[PDB]
């Protein structure tokens, strides 16, 4: 299902693929359905060549074409057009043209795929968002790195290597530093990287773990948790300032903080009710709340930018799956079907969960849209994949 | 078979299992090898660990149970561990290792150990450098550093080891091999010399203390063939036994000569042929005296690397008159094989 | 007879092991949440020393 | 335990051990079984690998190792290896090994065998064709060739051995056996035959040149139970000691009778009842006598099939003047079992 | 390693290889430990299997092997089993096994015991209750039920055995050992009291029937570290031989004194010290003399878990003039260990 749309092949063997990338796009966000390239009743190269009449026959009525034209320099010119096949034949919707290198070509494509998304959604485009991760690669000194690459697989880079574990990466609001946990010390430690110059602040060392940071969006505070106390807990850092509230304090386990949108309350996991549930709690007046009251467990919250749903790990009868719950009704709906569905985070537009699973006995990410019409492996790694979380918009 | 690779340790368990039979004319005290029933069992594991990308330790032991004994008081006879030694390979310079191994002049003497069953008698056990011995610590070179491909060479040295008996005891020892591979094409060289223990020279034949062996190889193994020539010279070192006056001792002087010539086909099939010959010199009251003499007519089946049949016919030419009490009878011998 | 087949000349080796590592060959995760089984739980491991100890310490008594 | 199952090779790696005690009045040299500890433990492989389609090969081999023994001079007492052999499993025609292992008349005696320690006295080691003896050659029929289901045929033959003892000797010799199992009931019927040696016809007891084995078991097995009756008769075939005369050989002629009934419960236990004769006929000078005359009453409790305890009480009714000083005393065994 | 964990059943296959030598002053009649090659390799099976979540059985078997041996008549010799036995565990009430395994004294003997090769003379084995032996059936409990944590206690009795020399044989036997352990701290103390036989009893050395062995031990191992101080008195209990007499038997009264400290580094290495004493007192003829008496100074590189290299330098204090043909001679040992 999806709305049928036609994504052509652009006019140039071409460096990269756009329209291939336009379509993988437009197919991820689980709203669109690029139609088979073999099926394409024609190949226009232009706006001018599209003919209407030929689309809406098979119930599209828009039309992605474009160019690609080497420049003199080496660098190419990448330019698309939207145009009308249904109730405006031939009218141009949307259109751009921009100039990139060579490698910059894939993120050419997904600038043109943000704005087609947009334009017959509405919703702002996520297809030049990044995902962070933890890879173990067969390299002995140094097992444990800290990468980031597109959402889609390609570009991937390393952004930190470490001989121990790190787990549960964090954005800040402005995709500049990320958190995580990182034993180099000998022990856990919470710390925050800038990624434009690899500078490692610390966060914190307490006693036992420190673990799960997670940034605030408004970008002020660092939530995580500690288990000094005895057992996992929720605690927040004043970045500025760089004092350390507690938020929670019991004898249950506390953990997987995530912040909901006023950057005021968090969902968070809890065995305070036995088997896990999700929980939200203010970050000043503290007592949870359970949110979470269909099938037998819910764990690993992520709330969406709107905080109209959440996405989580969900348990109903011996499966385990990514799930969704609304918020305002209780309504739960299963959106992945792979198996040991683990650490979800949600695009910045709330279209599309990225996840780990068993895939590639742990070699490869997943994606899935949140309406649960597209789910897809991501390009396996060289390594075990984990702890996957999808960037803010930028 | 590897059971356990973990760890950067791994370890493969080999054992094998021989349903063996010996037929001769008569008894057997005359034949070549014997007659009856001959199945045994070997076992033994080998292990290796990359310590570092450059350093890595070996370790590897076997044992031989014989099945033929009985289960009384004769249960353990033919029972023996074979090798038992460990040692560590390192990335260019070569690899050192110590423990109960093969000497040095074996290498030379494998490429005419190639048959199914008989074969390599010159290469008695326990012997100074042509057997598996214990109490060696052996050096090898591969390539010559990595410098030259195909050619390889290693030395050893012998602790002196004093037994009860001068068939299986020696002294402080020295040796060294080389081995040049080309094309499929291969040379090998090897020397060792020693020191008899006063044990030994109390032996009624042999004298002199410098028992000393040495031996050169030559083959061409590719495209299903296998052609081996090793010819040995050794003084004071080969023991020799008198079944007429029931006396033993070692050898003044020796020459041995073996050659094999095997083809191997597609269908697990091995048709395989050997000379040998060993004249003993300067011998006590012998004179000068051939040990062994003998054809090979023989073949193997190979089902698959872990079951095989094999059979080998040795036309045995020493004659009765033979001035050592030497089997001139011929032999013949059926094998059946399982191995992991 | 026999004893040519295979046995290598100079150094003995087969192959490549599974890991890299001497002695930390596994697969991933350390910081863990206590928890014994999920992805951050660093173990991985279970029936650790059920059965009972076997005469801990060197043991050789005397001497071979 | 299955280690290796790859490339069409499987490899099953079979070892336990087993805490032991009996128990008896006195020192036990008249006990039936015998007196203290018997803790042993034993190894053992066993592999197979699919040639072909309709053609695969098979190696098994087994060694038992004694704990009862110290660590001074007579560690290795008691120590030998089992089941040593190999062989081939064509589809339907049957199949064929040679080695180390069970004779022909031991598949009926196998009925009676099935007590936890004791039992199947009658198939002594390295006897004619009850026991498992070295040099057998043995080809089996499976529902004779496929045709009837149930019904099933093995023949060998056995090279002769000529040992050091005649207890452990034998000659040519030949020999059959048929099982028949319908519907949980189970008939048999094995004969042996072949020729004693000197050594044996020199020994003071026995007399004749055929040593004649012959065996017939019936059993019904089935909803955890078992009960099973094997009745054999042989000719200079079965080994006996005088303690009065210090001297052995073998018997004229000899019946034995063996009698078993266990059950079996679903909490991992299993009583067990057995009873068992065996009378010597034309013995040289003593007539005839009983060489074992006793009841059986034990016990099995199986945790799961690796794990298990038993015990067996032998009410032995031999009276201490017979003629051959066997024991007229009672027992008891205790035992514990670990196995993979 | 583990090489089977299935089915709720769990089989560990550890084995090693030692290429060990010995050099002393002489041939190494007189030298504390020996001379030459000593190299030997152990192969063994441990296995679990949890029939219930609160009752689990286990079975171990250990076997060593020697190198230094010869192919001939002696290549059996010195070679045994070492451990094999079997038992279960229950959740908290405690666990009870039996076979051939450690005495509960080697429990208290263990601090010291912890050389690379050299270390633990006192604790001799087929000796009562300070080695291994065969026939123990032995209780234990964990911070006894859970209550108290780190204090532990053991209970064991010792069936008779009547074996050929009184320096392996012993009779009823019963022994118990209790060990706290906190924060690191450890403290033990064992005690153990058996009959002796007519044979020992009958030895000229030697007087009295109970045979009585008792030991204290205190440790502290951390940071790397590891001190540990263990007293032992006996009475009867210890063997001992006369080379001028060439007659042994067993010690009327024995004091032993044993000391360590050990260090480690992170980078595999470990050197060690150790002092030892023995006393024996009431020795028949000889009064009271000083059976062993000695330093240690060693030290252990460890490349990994699977490979290792060592070496160990004995101060041996005895004088010549001793009085009972002991060596009075120094020793040290260098070996190299791979191990799985």
């Amino acid at each position: 299902s999806g709305r049928p749309i036609g994504v052509v092949p652009f006019q140039w063997a071409a460096p990269e693929d756009i329209g291939g990338i336009v379509a993988a796009d437009l197919r991820n966000s689980g709203k669109f359905n690029p139609l088979d390239r073999a099926r394409l009743p024609q190949q226009p190269g232009s706006a001018q060549e599209v003919q209407p009449a030929a689309w809406s026959a098979l119930g599209i009525d828009a039309v992605v074409v474009g160019q690609v034209t080497p420049n003199p320099d080496g660098s190419y010119n990448v330019a698309y057009q939207l145009v009308d096949t249904g109730g405006a034949p031939g009218t141009v919707l949307a259109q751009n043209s921009y100039k990139v290198n060579k490698q910059w070509l894939r993120y050419a494509g997904h600038t043109a795929s943000d704005e087609v998304f947009e334009k017959l959604t509405g919703i702002k485009g996520a297809f030049r968002t990044r995902i962070a991760y933890v890879v173990q690669t067969n390299g002995g000194q140094f097992p444990y790195e800290l990468r980031v690459s597109d959402y889609d697989g390609y570009n991937q880079f390393v952004v930190h290597r470490s001989p121990q574990c790190l787990m549960s990466p964090a954005w800040s609001p402005d995709g500049s530093k990320l958190a995580y946990v990182t034993f180099e010390s000998g022990r856990s430690a919470l710390v925050i990287q800038t990624l434009a110059n690899g500078a490692v602040r610390q966060v914190a060392s307490f006693p036992r773990h420190n673990g799960a940071p997670a940034f605030s969006p408004d970008g002020s505070k660092l939530a995580f948790a500690l288990s000094k106390t005895g057992s996992l807990n929720l605690y927040v850092m004043d970045l500025a300032s760089g004092q350390i509230r507690q938020v929670t304090d019991g004898r249950s386990n506390n953990t997987e903080p995530t912040w909901f949108p006023d950057s005021q309350n968090l969902a968070f996991t809890s065995d305070q009710a036995g088997r896990p549930q999700v929980y939200k709690v203010n970050i000043n007046g503290g007592a949870p709340q359970r949110i979470t009251w269909e099938g037998s467990q819910n764990q690993d919250a992520d709330v969406s930018s709107d905080g109209k749903f959440m996405v989580m790990v969900s348990s109903n009868g011996g499966q385990q799956h990514i799930a969704k719950q609304d918020l305002a009704t209780g309504g739960v709906q299963v959106l992945s079907s792979t198996f040991l569905d683990e650490t979800p985070s949600l695009a910045p537009n709330g279209t599309m969960v990225i996840y780990s699973s068993s895939q590639g006995m742990g070699s490869v990410l997943n994606l899935v849209s949140t309406d649960g019409r597209f789910k897809a492996r991501l390009p396996a790694t060289d390594g075990q994949v984990k702890f996957p979380a999808w960037s803010p918009y930028l | 078979a590897e059971i356990y690779n973990k760890d950067g340790n791994k370890v493969d368990l080999y054992g094998k299992a021989v349903g063996l039979h010996y037929f001769s004319k008569g008894n057997g005290e005359n034949s070549y090898g014997g007659n009856g029933d001959m199945t045994y069992a070997r076992l033994g594991f080998k292990g290796e660990t990359q310590i570092n990308s450059d350093l890595t330790g070996y370790g590897q032991w076997e044992y031989n149970f014989q099945g033929n004994n009985s289960e009384g008081a004769d249960a353990q006879t033919g029972n023996k561990t074979r090798l038992a030694f460990a040692g560590l390979k390192y990335a260019d310079v070569g690899s050192f290792d110590y423990g109960r191994n093969y000497g040095v002049v074996y290498d030379a003497l494998g490429y005419t150990d190639m048959l199914p069953e008989f074969g390599g008698d010159t290469a008695y056990s326990d012997d100074f450098f042509v057997g598996r011995v214990g109490g060696v610590a052996t050096y090898r070179n591969s390539n010559f550093f990595g410098l030259v491909d195909g050619l390889n060479f290693a030395v050893q040295y012998l602790g002196k080891n004093e037994r009860d008996t001068a068939r299986r005891s020696n002294g402080d020892g020295v040796g060294g091999s080389i081995s040049y591979e080309y094309e499929g094409f291969g040379i090998v060289g090897a020397y060792g010399a020693a020191d008899r223990t006063n044990l030994q020279e109390a032996q009624p034949l042999g004298n002199g203390k410098k028992a000393e062996q040495w031996a050169t190889g030559l083959k061409y193994d590719a495209n299903n063939i296998y052609l081996a020539a090793n010819y040995g010279e050794t003084r004071n070192a080969t023991p020799i036994t008198n079944k007429f006056t029931n006396t033993s001792g070692f050898a003044n002087k020796t020459q041995d000569v073996l050659l094999v010539a095997q083809y191997q086909f597609d269908f697990g099939l091995r048709p395989s042929i050997a000379y040998t010959k060993s004249k003993a010199k300067d011998v006590e009251g012998i004179g000068d005296v051939d040990l062994v003499n003998y054809f090979e007519v023989g073949a193997t089946y190979y089902f698959n690397k872990n079951m095989s049949t094999y059979v080998d016919y040795i036309i045995n030419q020493i004659d009765s008159d033979n001035k050592l009490g030497v089997g001139s009878d011929d032999t013949v011998a059926v094998g059946i094989v399982y191995q992991f | 007879g026999g004893d040519g087949r295979g046995h290598n000349t100079g150094a003995h080796s087969t192959s490549g092991n599974i890991n890299g590592g001497p002695t930390g060959i596994g697969v991933s995760g350390g910081c863990s949440d206590g928890s014994g089984w999920s992805s951050e739980n660093n173990p991985w491991g279970g029936g650790s020393g059920s059965g009972i100890h076997w005469g801990g310490g060197s043991g050789r008594g005397n001497g071979g």
